[PDB]
């Protein structure tokens, strides 16, 4: 999982899957939005947030061998730490999950 | 059944009309279809055309 | 000059309100002079605030609709995206009623929007006001609070909001019941519908048939093959030039129409169904299996399928007990439950599956180790024939594609030499 807090605008840096990750979370109107960058290089900008679907959409980004990120439910900055969570999945289990998606 | 001919048993009184619903010759006739007209004594008739 | 290219290849950038505020302040400072006053009260400060709010709002709004073709999006755009293929929306209705039952006093009016409750505490409101005849019976119209597909229990009601001398909210089966939709599809079941439809379209001709038929109740096994030629590939299919060949097994086929319905779901649009040269499995019916016309605005169609020829096999086993007690009937139960295939890892005696004494011995060994097996031989013959002689046994019995085997407890005979 990823530790978080209840703040409308935050950013965390962490080292997982033998790679350097940095995520920015911020509210935009109604839905939440995220910005993901790896190894000091930006990846994708302004992805919408939703329950159960992976954050990294396009084929090249999500992995040749890397991992991905999924929210259990729809996000809300007032619920983090209490009943809403973010989880990281590396290659094998993420592929298993993707197969289970269809 | 193959030729689509049906026979009524008793004689038909005058001025009595009947309809049939189903599928015949591969054609659907779900709505009532006029196939027999009472001439007074004849009891043999045939299906209509859907 | 101070513009930021917030639209880039990676996506769209949303900055913080402080940054845009500072940029607008710099713009106006350059516009008028380096020594102007920018506070709320002064008019120029109001202009600053208006400009900052406008810029931030428009930029965020554009960032909201940055991408929509991806099925992640929702709220109307996604609704039409799914409706392009198939999909319903709205579905937020409430079960309006009619023919209510009311016994009250005489010559009085029931006020509109009264309250009604029924035993699990559902809230119901009336619709139109009406007078009561001296007999003591009138018809009412009801409605509820929520936009939900509620169900009314056929029970006498109770009054929440009470008029004068008016009681007995009572049932009647003459009352119309209109089934209401309740926002049946919000945002995620639409995604599930997308997944289901893309799974439906993904499969090829044969695998789709196998998957669809496997879903029917009480079915056990299925065999499907395509000749694709006017010759014999596995069985003598030369009936037509390029048929499609089907064989289905079942534990009774409780729904004769359902298996036709499942088959009718899968037709490739250029291929008939009949197969065989009067040698394969016996078809259920000669000319047709009388399918349903169409659940959705269609006419009569026909489809063909056949079931395998039932068989019965004989197996001889010779065993030495060793140094323990094992019920021979327990061994027979082990073999039989193997035959059906309720042990994991082995499919069982499905259509077009041969049987060998080696596999039976393996099933016995997995079921119970630490025992000695001397000899096991097998035989199989058409159903209904008398019991064959011991010279008719063999190690393995090859079976044709369109045949199916079955083994009973009494058929097998054991020898505890």
């Amino acid at each position: 999982k990823i530790p978080l807090t209840a703040v409308p605008n935050q950013a965390i840096s962490f080292n997982a899957g033998s790679s350097y990750w940095k995520i920015r979370l911020y509210q935009n109107m109604d839905m939440m939005n995220a910005d993901i960058s790896r190894d000091g290089v930006i990846v994708c900008h302004g992805v919408r947030c939703f329950g159960g679907i992976p954050l990294l959409q396009y084929s090249h980004q999500y992995r040749p061998d890397y991992g991905n990120f999924v929210f259990d439910r729809d996000a809300d900055w007032t619920l983090f730490g209490d009943g809403i969570n973010l989880f990281y999945l590396d290659g094998a289990e993420f592929a298993e999950y993707q197969a289970l998606a269809t | 059944a193959q030729t689509g001919t049906v026979k009524f048993t008793q004689p038909l009184p005058t001025g009595v009309e009947a309809y049939w619903t189903g599928d015949w010759k591969g054609g659907t006739a779900a709505e009532p279809a006029r196939f027999a007209v009472g001439n007074g004594t004849q009891d043999t008739f045939t299906l209509s055309d859907p | 000059m101070a513009n930021y290219n917030y639209i880039v290849d990676t996506g769209v950038i949303v900055a913080d309100t402080a940054d845009v505020l500072s940029d607008v302040e710099a713009e106006f400072r350059a516009a008028l002079g380096a020594n102007i006053n920018l506070a709320a009260s002064t008019p120029q400060g109001s202009l600053v605030a208006a400009e900052a709010i406008a810029r931030s709002s428009v930029m965020r709004n554009e960032a909201r609709i940055a991408n929509t073709i991806n099925p992640n999006v929702s709220f109307g755009t996604f609704l039409d995206a799914i409706c392009a293929l198939m999909g319903i929306e709205r579905g937020s209705d409430l079960s309006t009623f009619g023919y209510g039952v009311q016994v009250t006093g005489r010559s009085q009016t029931r006020i509109s929007t009264g309250s009604r409750v029924q035993t699990p505490a559902g809230a119901i409101f009336t619709v139109m006001s009406d007078v009561t005849i001296p007999a003591g019976g009138v018809a009412t119209i009801d409605i509820k609070s929520q936009e939900y597909g509620n169900i009314p229990l056929p029970v006498g009601n109770l009054i929440i909001i009470d008029g004068t001398i008016g009681w007995s909210g009572a049932k009647v089966i003459a009352s119309t019941r209109v089934d209401p939709g309740s926002r049946q599809m919000s945002d995620a079941e639409l995604k599930n519908a997308r997944v289901n439809r893309l799974a439906i379209q993904g499969r090829n001709s044969t695998m789709a048939i196998k998957a669809y038929v496997s879903a029917v109740p009480n079915v056990t096994s299925v065999n499907v093959i395509e000749n694709n030629t006017g010759a014999v590939q596995v069985v003598n299919g030369v009936s037509f030039t390029l048929p499609y060949a089907v064989w289905v097994c079942v534990a009774g086929n409780p729904d004769k129409q359902a298996v036709a319905d499942a088959l009718w779901a899968a037709h490739n649009g250029g291929t008939p169904w009949d197969y065989g040269a009067t040698n394969n499995g016996v078809p259920v019916d000669g000319p047709n299996g009388v399918p349903v016309r169409d659940p959705a605005s269609g006419r009569k169609y026909v489809v063909k399928w056949t079931t395998p020829i039932m068989y019965d096999g004989y197996v001889n086993v010779t065993v030495q007990q060793g140094s323990s007690s094992v019920a021979p009937e327990a061994i027979q139960n082990a073999v039989v439950n193997y035959a059906q295939g309720k042990v994991e890892g082995e499919e069982g005696l499905v259509v077009g599956a041969s049987l060998s004494a080696f596999e039976v011995a393996g099933a016995i060994a997995r079921e119970i180790p630490g025992i000695y097996i001397k000899l096991c031989q097998v035989a199989c013959v058409a159903a209904g024939s008398p019991a064959p002689a011991p010279g008719d046994f063999t190690s393995e019995y090859v079976m044709s594609a369109f045949g199916q085997a079955t083994i009973s407890v009494g058929n097998v005979r054991v020898t505890f030499v």
